[PDB]
């Protein structure tokens, strides 16, 4: 099954504060279950304690969703924002604790913008140590978190690809040059092909 | 429901 759930971008670091960049909405095949998704956020690889993470995802049925997360939470969708295959969305979030940040979500194509505000969460705490630009086969459980499946990984194309990638430390803009890289990867074969270069780091589905 | 860990 899935061995490597996240494809892309992850900085190992300390005390980031704010993670953005822009990607395009693929089409999506494999199948009315089939998903995929990408975001950005802090956290959530070695440090597993929390999660503060935007994005949207797909699914092979031909629907979108534009979402925010503060894991371990649980996550929710957005209300007034559309996602449609081509359209470009700028996404962020900030932390401003480890226990408060927000998320922001712009689509640049619809103009639409949606925004969602934590503090004092306490389901966890941030350690601010991990930075990513992800394409990730997620999960679906019941409400609690328990009872998890992954879902099917959905073909998409084109390449998903994050532009104008930015990553701060402090107020200090980081180098996506020691971004370590990963690939999601299902039966012990890649199923992304990801990449980094300069500002943009670019996922293809294999 | 869904919940985005590596």
């Amino acid at each position: 099954t899935v061995e490597s759930n996240w494809g892309g971008a992850i900085l190992i670091g300390s005390d980031f504060d704010t993670v953005s960049a822009t990607a395009n909405v693929p089409s999506a095949s494999g199948g009315s279950s089939a998903a995929g998704t990408a975001w950005v956020g802090i956290d959530g690889d070695t440090c597993q304690t929390a999660i503060l993470q935007t994005g949207f995802d797909w699914y092979g049925d031909g629907t979108y969703d534009a979402w925010y997360e503060w894991y371990p939470e649980v996550s929710d969708d957005f209300s007034g924002i559309t996602i449609s295959e081509g359209d470009s969305i700028q996404m962020s979030v900030t932390a401003t604790s480890d226990t408060s940040g927000s998320a922001t979500l712009e689509n640049l194509t619809t103009g639409q913008k949606v925004s969602k505000s934590f503090s004092n969460e306490s389901s966890g705490s941030l350690c601010r140590t991990n930075a990513e630009f992800i394409i990730e086969d997620f999960e679906e459980c019941n409400s609690n978190g328990s009872d998890c499946e992954f879902v099917p990984f959905a073909s998409f194309s084109p390449a998903v690809e994050f532009t104008d990638c930015s990553v701060t430390s402090d107020g200090e803009s980081v180098s996506l040059d020691d971004a370590q890289i990963t690939q999601v990867i299902i039966n012990n074969q890649d199923v992304t092909d990801c990449s980094v270069s300069g500002t943009t780091v670019s996922c293809s589905y294999v | 429901f869904k919940f985005f860990l590596r």
